[PDB]
């Protein structure tokens, strides 16, 4: 399973 | 240790041809299991490996949100690293991010990854630590800033060292009798001559799994590492690899080499030498 | 900067002339990703071929596997077409039983 979103932007 | 888990995440911008494309692919080892295309006619996690199937509904869509959702936040992504280095709204740009756990031959964690790229350039990772980072140039300290900011190691890190060792193990045990299974490579040495004093010996190995592996060469039990030929290991198409090494000699002198072979399927290491 | 795809074209079974077997064009090493690669028979460009995930190396390389059954014989020609933005002109790869 991947990581849990939202993921936070660059 | 003996097992892992890596997502390989891919957003490219195409200034002209649409919003960023995102691709993301999972694997265990050298087996890939699923994967997403934003371009897909409806874009959807689809698996690639046989025991992955039998993960629910729930799996499936939990993971199609995820990339739904990481396809926006990288497109944002994109958009500021642009600003990072002043670049122009005309060129596409690629971000690229790997990352997972790795896990010891006991079922331990081993370490943890998350390291990303832009523009093929090493951009920003989280160190062993699974707490700091390292930032390459003065843009990636800007994501770092915002990173630390908003205690985003935490988050990798709680990710890293519980989902993902606890979906890997899962996984294994899922898919044992293929991931928990090494294939020795089939071997073989050939000959060919290129003239009328040297010839080419050429070191086989097939259909093994998994990808990792050493061929060399020898001579009067001296390696000729700066003398071999040694081609990337490739895929077969049916989960295993191949590759070959090979070395120009001297007509006559071909018994005074000797092809080593090192691969987790085979109980002792390998030694051949051609056989006419 | 940029990076040129290495080419590896070959079968996934040791080749037996009047066997079905599967022609393998595997190009990796390159960046950036897009890329047209096209597998051909005698010099004219096979229909059925299908690719592998994008998915990329430790140095963020890309690299996928082209491929489409095939049965090998004497006479019969194969090769991968390759162009990436590296390349001033398309690169074409023989393939070759004994590599």
């Amino acid at each position: 399973a991947p990581q849990p979103a939202p993921e936070n932007a660059y | 240790g003996s097992h892992s888990m890596r997502y390989f995440y891919t957003a490219m911008s195409r200034p002209g041809r649409g919003e960023p494309r995102f691709i993301a692919v999972g694997y265990v080892d050298d087996t890939q299991f699923v994967r997403f295309d934003s371009d897909a006619a409806s874009p959807r996690t689809e698996p690639r490996a046989p025991w992955i199937e039998q993960e629910g509904p729930e799996y499936w869509d939990r993971n199609t949100q995820i990339f739904k959702t990481n396809t926006q936040t990288y497109r944002e992504s994109l958009r500021n690293l642009r600003g990072y280095y002043n670049q122009s709204e005309a060129g596409s740009h690629i971000i690229q991010r790997m990352y997972g756990c790795d896990l010891g031959p006991d079922g331990r964690l081993l370490r943890g990854h998350d390291q990303s790229a832009y523009d093929g350039k090493d951009y920003i990772a989280l160190n062993e630590d699974l707490s700091s980072w390292t930032a390459a140039d003065t843009a990636a300290q800007i994501t770092q800033r915002k990173w630390e900011a908003a205690r985003v190691a935490e988050q990798r890190r709680a990710y890293l060292e519980g989902l993902c060792v606890e979906w890997l193990r899962r996984y294994l045990e899922n898919g044992k009798e293929t991931l928990q299974r090494a294939d020795p490579p089939k071997t073989h040495v050939t000959h060919h001559p290129v003239s009328d004093h040297e010839a080419t010996l050429r070191c086989w190995a097939l259909g093994f799994y998994p990808a990792e592996i050493t061929l060399t060469w020898q001579r009067d039990g001296e390696d000729q590492t700066q003398d071999t030929e040694l081609v990337e290991t490739r895929p077969a198409g049916d989960r295993t690899f191949q590759k070959w090494a090979a070395v120009v000699v001297p007509s006559g002198e071909e018994q005074r080499y000797t092809c080593h072979v090192q691969h987790e399927g085979l109980p002792k290491p390998l030694t051949l030498r051609w056989e006419p | 900067i940029q990076r040129t795809p290495k080419i590896q074209v070959y079968s996934r079974h040791p080749a037996e002339n009047g066997k079905s077997n599967f022609l393998n064009c595997y190009v990796s090493g390159f960046h950036p990703s897009d890329i047209e690669v096209d597998l051909l028979k005698n010099g004219e460009r096979i229909e059925k071929v299908e690719h592998s995930d994008l998915s990329f190396s430790k140095d963020w390389s890309f690299y996928l596997l082209y491929y489409t059954e095939f049965t090998p014989t004497e006479k019969d020609e194969y090769a991968c077409r390759v162009n990436h933005v590296t390349l001033s002109q398309p690169k074409i790869v023989k393939w070759d039983r004994d590599m």
